[PDB]
């Protein structure tokens, strides 16, 4: 089989949309209060993924039918995924060698340690890394790791979503191309997309585990205080 | 409500 | 004349919670988004104000009777003199020399450029500095400017005060000491009473100003997303 | 309401 123009259009869209939001000099880093290693690394990594929320926002505008949906059902795709989309978007800086997420220099290197650092525990962090080692060793195209950051904000089953036959719709198309381009342009690849269906659901429970860390710390004011007003919003149990 | 995520997702 | 047990005693007290509070050293400095040099200075200026409104609460805590108040008298007396007392505390880093607030080394050196930086006009800016400048001419004695602030935080004509006969009792006995002590310790400051009275109603026209300009850069979210919780919550217009 | 500023206030 052949995949079509149709096909090989939304590719070119969301590999351009992720070039265009993905910074791989993270040059902007210097910008956020810088990382210190009670909570040194909050600051630090509240801006972290303040400006990460801002880059999904972005991706999210350039994928082929979102900004066609109701103000309500994009900021209902976007609380539910918005942590997943980072989880998968992080993997592109995550080192094997390291056990870590290397952003240019040792100063914007993260470990275990350093996330701890930031008020999380292993409930979260043991999954996490375990997902990103595993995700990793996938070795998916970059077509492939757009796609399903795509698949991933284009669920429909997500609290508050009202449209939920469009978006489907809009899912169903972005997997039937990600399926085609596995087998047809991935050599060795009969049991990738599976394999990365899978990752979706291990994205689930990684959310569910986040947003009991997230409750945690947002519960303390004095830990509040240091996250961003966008990270309160899109993190917030605020419903449209 | 959404202050921001609506400017953000503006145009 | 001269002054009482009590009103050493008074003294004493706020000296010791500005000492607490105001770090000479600027130190933490080090830990807001850097300054750079669109709105490319409100980064670093909106985590300078967040942290000088934390040091405001602290040094307030430590005002005698300030605690005994309700927790509803202490929030509406620090939510309308906040932007006041950050003002006059100000004042200790002002440089009549470079007409700049000048902490430490020349990244953190503001001058109106580096504010303006931050989306405040010179209708603002004009009248803040020249406020600095003629607070600065006062040569006013430690004592002098911590009876000033507190004097400040302590004043009854305030929206949402509700024990305005507790509070103006605590100003009247805080503007005795005043007087009692440039009378018999400041030499030559016949006329520094009434010079410090009409810089707190200087204060109450620099705040008006002030918050025309918040209310322009808050309404803006791409400009207030860049604020912290803290200055949300205080600059805020919620009522309690 | 004003959650920042009550837990700054205590104690
Ligand atoms: C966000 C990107 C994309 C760009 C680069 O590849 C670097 C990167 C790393 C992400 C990481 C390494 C640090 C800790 C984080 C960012 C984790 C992903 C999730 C985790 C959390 C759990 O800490 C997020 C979080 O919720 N933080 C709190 C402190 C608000
Ligand atoms: C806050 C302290 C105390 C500790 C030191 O002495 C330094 C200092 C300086 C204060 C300044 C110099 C920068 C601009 C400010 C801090 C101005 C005081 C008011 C002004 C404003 C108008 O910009 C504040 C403001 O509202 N900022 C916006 C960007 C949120």
């Amino acid at each position: 089989h052949m995949l079509s123009d149709e096909q090989m259009q939304i590719i070119n869209s969301l590999v351009e949309a992720h070039h265009k939001t993905y910074d791989d000099s993270y040059s902007d880093f210097v910008r956020f209060r810088p990382p210190v290693r009670r909570l040194s690394m909050l600051p630090h990594l509240a801006d972290l993924v303040s400006y990460s929320i801002q880059k999904v926002i972005g991706f999210a505008k350039m994928i082929p039918g979102f900004r066609d949906l109701t103000a309500e059902d994009q900021i209902a795709l976007l609380k539910s995924s918005a942590i997943e989309i980072i989880m998968l978007r992080s993997n592109q800086s995550f080192s094997l060698e390291d056990m870590s997420w290397s952003c240019g220099g040792p100063d914007f290197k993260y470990c275990i340690n350093d996330v701890t650092k930031a008020g999380h525990t292993l409930e979260l962090l043991e999954p996490l890394v375990k997902f990103q080692v595993g995700l990793k060793k996938l070795k998916l195209h970059e077509e492939e790791h757009v796609l399903l950051m795509a698949i991933c904000l284009l669920s429909p089953d997500r609290p508050g979503v009202q449209d939920h036959v469009r978006i489907e719709a809009l899912q169903d198309r972005l997997c039937d191309v990600l399926q085609a381009y596995i087998r047809i342009q991935h050599p060795g690849g009969r049991l990738l997309y599976a394999k990365m269906i899978q990752k979706l659901a291990d994205l689930r429970s990684l959310n569910e585990e986040h947003s009991k860390q997230y409750r945690s710390l947002s519960f303390q004011p004095e830990h509040s205080m240091q996250l961003t007003p966008l990270v309160l919003e899109v993190f917030g149990s605020e419903v449209s | 409500r959404h202050k921001i995520l609506h400017r953000l997702l503006q145009e």
